[PDB]
């Protein structure tokens, strides 16, 4: 019944000046005029109508209806057939992906993949919505987006033409490549200061687009590797941005994807490819994938995942993109 | 104040105030013939009003033979749903303490808290409650947990229905969130079919970590006031309470420890470590076990796991 | 009415005066045995004449909840030489048991136990668990002043200087190693008056090697004498037993 203030979000010195008063628990103070708290305490009477404000500040979910709301929110395909089936079904929303690899092995490509095919239409398994794409390596290219886009239009026409219906034909009236660049958001971070300003105001631009259903940031490795010596302010950053993320990807109904970068790590005169950023980073993520090459071949391998078994497949990079063999 | 127990007059609070007596210990740590000489109140009324005070303001003790009678009946053991933990942990874990699991990305620990929750909302048929601070949580693996302990729908839907989940991602949501639950509980005594009995919170380094840095100390009385509230939830409403910690290496000496800091190393009460079998032989499933910290049995015992079977 | 040497010879081998008021003091990191030792001592203190008891009674104070009633029950049932419910029973009869949830509370928890120990005469021992429990709260809610970091410690350890003077008691206190400093450690970060107060004090330690434990060390300082020793024990099914 008894709360006390150092629960509740208020400044030091108010706080140690009602604490040098006398006042202990929340209660206590839920029946004090604030004209005669200011008199006793000797706060201003703002200072009283603020922390009024504050300590009234402080719903029934079962795992039945958390399970409807799972089923009934779809997943983002790949179009690589293999990592949806060791993913369960493709990227799963209101959860963080994390994505590690060496120096060419196809990050941005499924980057570039997934906003493609975040806005392919319901009738045909889509999810039906918009992406928001953060850039902090300039590696976005026009073309490419093109490509992909052209390609996967290409191939939901084939498909309604095999079905031959009249549903699917509605929906690809309107899945033109205009639409789908337009509804691609585009921002270009130069520095981690910049990265962590946008990443603020991401939840109004969330409120003003309610459509968008993933957000991208290609690139969380370079802004923080270069000209930052005090390692313990990087970690702080980083354990914030993380919350950061994975809270705006629960209160929105997103899927936040992350692509990280692979460092050398030197034992026992060996040396082995891990990724970046030290081991408390580990826990940041909810699933992480790592990409690697075998002897000429692509491999993803589902390193971590709270619901499905560690396995690995076998992809490819075409000039339609993502794709599978 | 006025209202805050009966004797008290707004005229002999003003007169009290006057002479420098504020709160309950300032009228406490006085003396009766000192104080009733500046001002000349009533002289055995202030021993009457004390007494008062410390009755309604004091913590009283018990014989010892009455709370054993108590505890004989109260104390519950719950079983995880796993043969070889519960050998480790002695036939389960007790209400009334406070559980922590250390283990590193992918050591399980939300494997055993889920294994757990859906054992004890099948097995037991209680209602459990889910705190969850890093999105490790997902109804398709409950589901695929109870299916291997039952094949009736509606038996799987009513376990599923006894289940509550909680979602709290930074401190002073989590604050809150227990603050609230222990108002219910305290306002839902009379009632025995719906209380909760069992609170997991899925990861108390996640909202923590931000705050631990730098010169500060804000970091630290939070973090000792949320180990406050845990333990007032284990111990006043005879509660189990698991939580999960990362785990951490030590620079100057190479060992791993719990993560959290040496204060934080003395919050639970038992504490089970979590590692992988050296790589070799633990492709999957395969885990080890240990005990890292007791009251009731010697440190340094090992067991065996395997996620992969619960399912 | 009440002997040191009688409550545990192996430690206090030195003092043999009739004890009248003392303060003691364990100290040491997690898992070293400190409540094993107090359940040991009042095992001690609480058991029959016949079996090897003292027939006092114990007050214990719990502030980091973490006293267990089914340790205490085996330990007694382990040293007793015949097990009977109502012998355990009648064991249990003359110990007490109090929770804290703040430093006010402790402190008019402290203001209200002297009508008990009036009321009580065989009390002769008292513990105290986990003084530093409380201590980066008092600090932050302090601010930068440290008059006000230190008050309710003040008042707390002269409350419990007036008990122990008052009704000739042993005090047994614990507190935690929280803070390093830039063989043995100790970084005093506790009250001036509680440092002050202090007579005897006693470190913990546990062996890194892993030989199933089963070895804790322990270094006895007295201030009076500035005697170092060190002792070295074992915990088992029935308690502790020095080596
Ligand atoms: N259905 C399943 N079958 C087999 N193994 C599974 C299954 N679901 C999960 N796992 C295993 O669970 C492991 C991860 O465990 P878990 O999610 O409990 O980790 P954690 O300790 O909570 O990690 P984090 O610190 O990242 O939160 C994976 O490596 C995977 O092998
Ligand atoms: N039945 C038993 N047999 C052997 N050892 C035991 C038994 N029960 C407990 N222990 C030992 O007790 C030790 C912990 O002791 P204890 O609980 O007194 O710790 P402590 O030093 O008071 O620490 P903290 O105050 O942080 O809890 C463990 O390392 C464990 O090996
Ligand atoms: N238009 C294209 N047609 C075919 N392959 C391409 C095309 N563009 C890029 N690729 C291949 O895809 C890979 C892209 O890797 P990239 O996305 O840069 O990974 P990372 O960002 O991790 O370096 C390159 O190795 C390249 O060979
Ligand atoms: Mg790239
Ligand atoms: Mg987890
Ligand atoms: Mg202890």
């Amino acid at each position: 019944m008894q709360r006390d203030l150092v629960s509740f979000p208020l400044s030091p010195a108010v706080r140690v000046k009602l604490v040098s008063a006398g006042f202990q628990t929340a209660e206590e103070l839920l029946e004090v005029k604030p004209s005669e708290l200011s008199k006793e305490v000797g706060i201003s009477k703002a200072e009283a109508l603020e922390t009024l404000q504050i300590i009234r500040r402080e719903k029934k979910c079962t795992a039945l209806e958390l399970l409807e709301q799972e089923h009934t929110q779809g997943f983002i395909i790949t179009f690589c057939s293999a990592l949806d089936d060791i993913l369960g079904g493709g990227v799963p929303l209101m959860k963080t992906t994390e994505i590690c690899g060496a120096p060419g092995v196809g990050k941005t490509q499924l980057c570039m993949q997934l906003a493609v095919d975040v806005q392919i239409p319901e009738c045909f398994g889509g999810v039906a919505g918009e992406a928001v794409f953060i850039d902090t390596e300039g590696s976005f290219m026009v073309d490419r987006v093109v490509d992909l886009a052209t390609a996967c239009i290409q191939h939901l026409q084939l498909i309604a033409e095999k079905h031959k219906g009249e549903e699917h034909r509605k929906a690809l009236e309107d899945f033109t490549l205009d639409n789908i660049l337009s509804h691609i958001y585009y921002f270009r971070c130069r520095d981690y200061t910049e990265l962590l300003a946008q990443v603020y105001l991401l939840p109004d631009f969330l409120s003003e687009h309610s459509k968008v259903r993933l957000v991208i940031v290609d690139g969380i490795a370079f802004p923080f590797r270069h000209d930052l010596d005090d390692l313990s302010l990087r970690t702080r950053l980083l354990n914030g941005l993380a919350q950061q993320m994975i809270s705006l990807a629960n209160n929105h109904r997103l899927a936040v994807i992350l692509t990280n970068q692979m460092t050398t790590k030197i034992d026992r005169n060996q040396a082995l490819l891990v990724p970046a950023l030290g081991e408390s980073w580990g826990h940041a993520a909810t699933i992480r994938l790592i990409f690697h090459w075998d002897r000429k071949q692509r491999l993803a391998t589902l390193y971590k995942s709270p619901s499905q078994k560690e396995c690995t497949v076998l992809f490819q990079i075409k000039p339609q993109g993502f794709r599978d063999t | 104040r006025v209202g805050l127990c009966p004797g008290l007059t707004e005229e002999m609070i003003q007169l009290l105030r006057s002479h420098r007596i504020k709160t309950v210990v300032d009228l406490v740590s006085a003396d009766l013939e000192e104080v009733a000489q500046k001002c000349g109140l009533s002289y055995k009324a202030l021993v009457a009003l004390r007494r008062v005070l410390l009755a309604q303001f004091s913590a009283f003790p018990v014989n010892g033979a009455d709370l054993y009678e108590e505890l004989k009946t109260s104390t519950a053991i719950l079983s995880t749903g796993i043969g070889s933990l519960d050998k480790l942990l002695d036939a389960g874990l007790y209400t009334g303490e406070v559980t922590e699991i250390v283990g590193g990305p992918g050591s399980g620990k939300t494997q055993v808290c889920l294994c757990m929750a859906a054992n004890v909302a099948h097995g037991l048929q209680q209602n459990v409650l889910y705190v969850d601070s890093n999105g490790g949580l997902t109804a398709s693996r409950l589901l695929q947990l109870l299916q291997a302990k039952t094949q009736d729908e509606e038996e799987q839907a009513e376990a599923l229905r006894r289940i509550q989940v909680v979602h709290a991602f930074d401190i002073f949501q989590m604050l809150d969130v227990l603050q609230e639950l222990r108002g219910t509980v305290a306002q839902q005594v009379t009632g025995s079919s719906g209380t909760v009995k069992v609170v997991v919170v899925d990861s108390v380094t996640a909202v923590v970590s931000p705050l631990l840095g730098g010169q500060q100390r804000e970091g630290l009385a939070l973090m000792m006031q949320l180990a406050r509230e845990l333990k007032t939830l284990a111990r006043d409403l005879g509660m189990a309470v698991v939580v999960t910690n990362h785990i951490t290496r030590d620079r100057d000496s190479g060992r791993l420890k719990p993560a959290l800091g040496r204060s934080w190393s003395f919050v639970p009460s038992t504490r089970i470590l979590l590692d992988t079998i050296e790589g070799a032989g633990a492709s999957g499933g395969r885990r080890m076990a240990c005990l890292a910290k007791s009251s009731r049995q010697p440190t340094g015992f090992q067991e065996m796991v395997d996620i992969g079977t619960w399912g | 009415r009440s002997s040191l040497k009688e409550i545990e010879p192996n430690l206090f081998a030195d003092e043999d005066s009739p004890v009248h008021g003392d303060i003691l003091e364990f100290h040491g990191p997690e898992g070293t045995g400190k409540t094993e030792m107090l359940y040991h001592l009042t095992a001690r203190c609480i058991l029959p004449k016949s079996e090897g008891g003292l027939e006092v009674e114990v007050l214990f104070i719990d502030t980091d909840y973490h006293f267990d009633m089914l340790r205490l029950v085996t330990i007694l049932e382990h040293r007793l030489s015949q097990s009977s419910e109502e012998i355990i029973k009648y064991c249990l009869g003359r110990f007490f048991l109090v929770y804290c949830s703040s430093s006010t509370h402790l402190l008019l928890t402290l203001y209200s136990l002297e009508s008990m120990f009036c009321s009580h005469p065989s009390l002769c021992l008292l513990i105290l668990d986990s003084l530093s429990a409380f201590y980066w709260i008092d600090r932050v809610n302090g601010g930068e002043s440290v008059n006000l970091q230190e008050s309710t410690l003040r008042k707390c350890s002269q409350c419990l200087e007036k008990l122990v003077n008052d009704y000739r008691l042993v005090l047994f206190a614990t507190t935690q190693t929280i803070m390093q400093k830039a063989d043995i450690d100790y970084r005093p970060y506790l009250c001036k008056a509680w440092q002050q107060l202090v007579k005897h004090r006693m470190f913990f330690s546990k062996q890194d090697d892993s030989q199933s434990s089963n070895q804790f060390s322990l270094v006895s300082r007295c201030l009076k004498s500035n005697s170092l020793k060190k002792h070295f024990f074992i915990i088992g099914e029935s308690g502790v037993e020095f080596c």
